[PDB]
């Protein structure tokens, strides 16, 4: 390794490419406390996916937001994530939604 | 550098 | 991990898709480094060859950053632009100095009568 | 003498390794008329790159909803995809483009993406 993971995370942050909490855990588990150049590029690629998946989940809820410009219920968001657009599994939908009780504040959180 | 800029400008004939 | 990615894809990687990846990483591969990667490995890249292409793109971003930073030292007009007059002064004073005419011809071929965007100028030059 | 720039601009771009689509050529003519300054030519190249990038975002989505990896989606399915993800198109623009590729209801999205 050559750069510290928290320095790697700060770098991604100011590139507008904020790493998710789970991505921070996994990268350390895989490569230790520091990253080589190649491992850092892999890490950045994961952050790219975090950003993209965030933008495209929010837009997916925007397609289903006829209810003015507020939010949706836990049940119908689970259907959007699982049966309509299978973004994530049923157990992954269940547990993640249990962290509450709007969508673009939910998507920014599961980062 | 500026040396690069000048060499590229010249390459455009 | 990408929630929306398929299953397919391999037996090399299209360099257009490699340029796409670099651009998402906050880079900007030009046609020159896109040409020399073809004139070395072809239309598709292995993972190792993709890494070398990314490295190449890191160098060119650092080069462009240095140039943009350079021209900004003469940006008295708050921010953004420089006049043809300031521009020819830089190009005729230092380095392999262009002649007065060479400086005119190049700046006249670029754009506006008296105002030049130096950020786009560097993008084009590299 | 001066029989318009855009055609030459498209030729230069092809020489650089780029490939402007019919859509790309329509868009730039809408913006800057029949001819281009060098700065407007640079924006043209940037626009091509962005449009190809946008296309790669959508070929990713089209693939996601293609469950049994058929290579095929219906128009209504794609209309839904085009109007929500990437540089979202309007419903009007979406099936307008779909009805120009068209004929069949099921569309080969691979061939559709590389033609826009």
């Amino acid at each position: 390794g050559k750069l510290r993971i928290e320095d790697a995370s700060h770098n991604a942050r100011k590139l507008g490419l904020a790493p998710s909490s789970t991505d921070e855990k996994k990268i350390r588990d895989l490569y230790g406390d520091s990253l080589t150049y190649e491992q850092y590029l892999e890490y950045l690629t994961m952050c790219v996916h975090d950003r993209d998946n965030m933008e495209e989940l929010i837009k997916m809820f925007s397609h289903f937001d006829n209810n003015s410009s507020g939010f949706l219920t836990k049940n119908q968001m689970k259907n959007i994530l699982t049966t309509w657009g299978d973004a994530l599994t049923e157990q992954e939908a269940n547990d993640a939604l249990n962290a509450f009780s709007n969508y673009k504040l939910f998507c920014e959180d599961i980062l | 550098s500026l040396m690069r800029v000048q060499a590229h400008i010249r390459k455009r004939m």
